[PDB]
């Protein structure tokens, strides 16, 4: 057994004795004779034990309010005794220690308001032994009966309760819950970094006990400066992955969905465009970026606009009403044979940003 | 005060907190720390033990020699705004094991984040033959933070059993011997003040003419006041769990502890298999029957063996002989069957 | 496993260092490998007392180009 | 006899009472907490994760052309 607790038997009936109402035989003749009530009441006698003309002692069971009007002394201390034992803090066995059907978060308040929470921190409140009014203020039979009453109605309740749900699987974290494979949006880290094979050089690194300086010249010995600066390069490597996961986070890469969709949603010729300009967003921040994109697909259409009305006004179309009209059936014509940015400054109204 | 305590007094340890800044001595620590994980977790690879100790976020706390010699330590990730911190290793040196150097250093740890930061619980991965330390820190098996609070943050680590615990505010853990001994000295002067045990009773009245017949406990002065009843002696003679406990306890930790059980430390996912819970209509895992134990649900030992049994049925019916599973199901009942007969009491029950 | 240093790690080490203290001493300027960011405040490199004169430049080298156009 | 608590930390102390306070005889000197990308956004993470991922090679082909060395190529572009 785990218990370092010792375990007291009577000497007369081998019958537990421990927790109960106790006598012994304080003779010198007997030596630690323990006789449980009943067998000091049926008065069973074993070896040199003499009910008759020894005196005797009555060991009682402490059983009365201290501090709380729910705690007995037993109780009290088998907490303490537990807290030596089980540890302080593990609060699921010695509620099972101190017995009387005590879940673990009533022993664990009871302990915080009781002890942690006094304001005499390191003892309670009531250390003066003067004081002794609640163990007279109920008396030992009430509080007793009490005792018998929760006990038996938290048995029955516990015999009647419904049996415990199994254990689901335990809640792994799975942080890998980001839209990328190998992403942990909590820790900010990947999985496969940068130079993800830099640690194949310091892995089996070792080094020598109790150096690091030399008795003799006061410098570093030639190992231990070798060793040093190749440590020197694997620190670096792990700044230059931190730069690169700062460029990332900046500009909203992390969004696959987003930013492919627009891609898809432009046309050809700003693709391009778009493609041949990405390298310099290292050195921008996002606002920065965004205008300098902006700019260039706005000079793009402007000319494709200027270059359609220049075709019309060699037609003798004189109004934007009718050269509308004339493209439609120009591509019929060549059929025959939502509005992009060029299709909207060549409107009737124009935009109001172009004023 | 056990030899860690004195040890350190006198000047022969020392114990240092080191982050990979870029110094001489923070590495020479971290990287005496970083053998020690390797030696004693030979199934993770050396790769990802480096990356995590020589890592600028991580802290890790050691205990070091006069002739800068590391012992043992630890390496947590503390989330500050989320009220808990993470410990990812922790070991000492097999040699030096035998001091006892386990319970201070842990003490250490949760003194230092104390008064540190605001930190509050600490939540782990444990290792299967490192049960029993934790357990006697403080730590349990069963969590109280909400499923937000840490899901996502924490690393799930194959093989491992989670743990949390709840550090108590306002005390201090290295002074821990000296405080309870006060608190348990306190509670017991007072305990004293009342108790009449001190008190020599002469022979009882109707024993004195040297007739021994019974006399009722609750006729007695000393004894009515005592506030005996037969009531409670019987009750008291009752423990709180079943008779059997500890002896299935130790059964317990034992096929626990045997490395051939891992399949059946917990159940089967619903969403990774369906047709698991569709085949079998009793299915059952080790959580399962011990939460049913607790529960006092089983009232001899044979629902205990026919719930082993079915265990491996199960395995059995949802996976093929010729897969590994039926196999180390057929193997562990072997194991089971090896610690029964090792018990006179059950060994009867084998059948033919 | 090994014994003493070998030449060619020993004459490594300093050329290194040589090239990081020497010619590193160029480019110590912070802004050679960070990206502004935006939290930071009026980081953008668009600044207008700047964008004043190099739209001045551009406007006089079109200006050149058109006469020589 | 001996104080059984732990006192609180107070700004621009000596070291020695520092260690006092720890009784760890230790602390780092710099946090090194500035070099972090950022504190965890902290947020509720228990929704149901994607079941669609996007296999890893792609997105690392996807941002590859935003890191690439510069070249006189690009510097014609401009």
């Amino acid at each position: 057994s785990g218990e370092g607790g010792v375990k007291y038997i009577c000497d007369v009936c081998s019958v537990d004795i421990t927790s109960t109402v106790r006598i012994r035989c304080a003779d010198p003749a007997c030596h630690d004779y323990d006789l449980c009530v009943p067998c000091f009441a049926n008065g069973s006698s074993s070896n040199a034990h003499k009910p008759a003309t020894h005196s005797f002692r009555v060991i009682e069971q402490n059983s009365f309010p201290i501090f709380d009007p729910d705690w007995g002394a037993d109780e009290e201390l088998l907490l303490l005794e537990g807290a030596e034992i089980y540890g302080l803090g593990s609060w699921a066995d010695i509620a099972d220690h101190i017995g009387g059907y005590r879940t673990k978060d009533e022993v664990r308040d009871h302990y915080l308001k009781v002890y942690i929470e006094s304001p005499n921190f390191p003892l309670p409140e009531r250390c003066s032994p003067y004081d002794l009014e609640l163990p007279n203020s109920i008396s030992r039979e009430e509080f007793q009966a009490r005792k018998k009453r929760r006990i038996e109605e938290r048995r029955e309740a516990a015999k009647n309760a419904p049996p415990p749900q199994p254990k689901t699987k335990p809640t792994a974290s799975i942080p890998a819950c980001h839209e990328i494979q190998g992403y942990m949006p909590g820790r900010l880290e990947f999985e496969t970094e940068y130079c993800n094979e830099a640690e194949e050089a310091v892995q089996l690194m070792s080094f020598d006990p109790g150096d690091g300086i030399n008795p003799r010249t006061g410098e570093l010995e030639p190992e231990m400066e070798l060793k040093l600066t190749v440590m020197e390069i694997y620190n670096n490597r792990l700044t230059q992955r931190v730069e690169r996961k700062k460029v990332i986070f900046e500009h909203n890469l992390l969004e696959y969905r987003e930013n492919t969709k627009a891609e898809k949603k432009r046309s050809r010729e700003e693709r391009e465009l778009l493609n041949k300009a990405k390298p310099f967003a290292r050195m921008m921040n996002r606002h920065d970026f965004e205008q300098f994109c902006q700019g260039l697909i706005d000079e793009l259409n402007l000319r494709q606009a200027i270059a359609q009305l220049q075709e019309w006004r060699s037609m003798r179309i004189g109004d934007l009403k009718s050269g509308e009209k004339y493209e439609q059936e120009k591509a019929l014509r060549i059929q025959k044979s939502p509005p992009s940015g060029a299709a909207l400054l060549v409107a009737p109204e124009l935009p109001a940003r172009y004023k | 005060e056990k030899p860690a305590v004195i040890e350190e007094r006198n000047g022969e340890i020392e114990f240092r907190v080191v982050n990979n800044d870029g110094e001489r001595e923070s590495l020479i620590i971290l990287t005496g720390l970083k053998c020690i994980f390797q030696k004693q977790l030979p199934k993770m690879p050396k790769d990802y033990i480096a990356r995590l100790v020589y890592d600028r976020t991580h802290l890790s706390i050691a205990i070091v020699k006069k002739p800068l010699e590391v012992v043992g330590g630890i390496t947590y990730r503390p989330f500050k705004n989320r009220k808990f911190a993470e410990i990812v290793f922790c070991a000492i040196s097999s040699d030096q094991q035998v001091k006892g150097y386990g319970a201070h250093l842990m003490s250490h740890l949760k003194d230092y984040v104390k008064a540190t930061t605001n930190i509050e619980h600490f939540l782990t991965y444990a290792d299967n033959y490192a049960i029993g330390y934790f357990k006697k820190q403080g730590f349990t098996k069963e969590i109280t933070l909400d499923k937000s609070v840490w899901m996502g943050y924490i690393k799930d680590y194959e093989g491992g059993t989670i743990m949390q615990c709840t550090m108590i505010p306002r005390i201090r853990y290295l002074e821990q011997g000296r405080m309870l001994l006060k608190q348990k000295e306190c509670v017991q002067a007072k305990i004293r003040a009342f108790s009449k045990s001190h008190i020599v009773h002469p022979p009882p009245k109707q024993w004195r003419n040297g007739n021994v017949t019974p006399i009722d406990p609750l006729s007695i002065d000393a004894i009515r006041e005592s506030g005996w009843s037969p009531d409670m002696d019987e009750l008291a003679r009752q423990p709180r769990h079943g008779p059997n406990y500890n002896q299935l306890l130790h059964l317990l930790n034992d096929m626990q502890n045997h490395a051939s059980s891992w399949p059946f430390l917990v159940p089967v996912n619903k969403d990774e298999v369906v047709d698991y819970y569709d085949i079998i209509k009793e299915p059952m895992d080790l959580s399962t029957m011990e939460s049913k134990l607790e529960a006092d649900q089983y009232q001899t030992p044979e629902d205990f063996i026919r719930d082993a049994k079915l265990i491996f049925d199960n395995c059995r019916k949802y996976n093929n002989e010729n897969t590994p599973y039926a196999k180390s199901a057929n193997k562990l009942e072997k194991f089971m069957w090896q610690q029964i007969r090792q018990i006179p009491e059950w060994s009867h029950l084998e059948p033919s | 496993m090994g014994p003493g240093i070998g030449d060619l790690a020993r004459t490594l080490m300093d050329r290194r260092r040589r090239w990081i203290e020497q010619i590193g001493a160029v480019f110590d300027d912070e802004g050679i490998t960070k990206c502004p960011r935006v939290e930071d405040g009026d980081t953008s490199i668009f600044g207008r007392e700047i964008m004043a004169e190099l739209i001045k430049r551009e406007k006089e080298a079109w200006d050149e180009e058109v006469e020589e156009e | 006899p001996t104080v059984y608590e732990i006192r609180p930390v107070l700004p621009g102390m000596s070291e020695e009472e520092i260690k006092e306070i720890y009784s760890v005889a230790s602390y780092p000197k710099s946090d090194l907490a500035h070099l972090t990308c950022g504190e965890p956004p902290d947020r509720d993470f228990s929704n149901s994760k994607p079941t669609n991922q996007i296999n890893f090679s792609t997105f690392s082909s996807y941002i590859e052309p935003y890191f690439r060395p510069f070249t006189e190529e690009d510097l014609a572009f401009l």
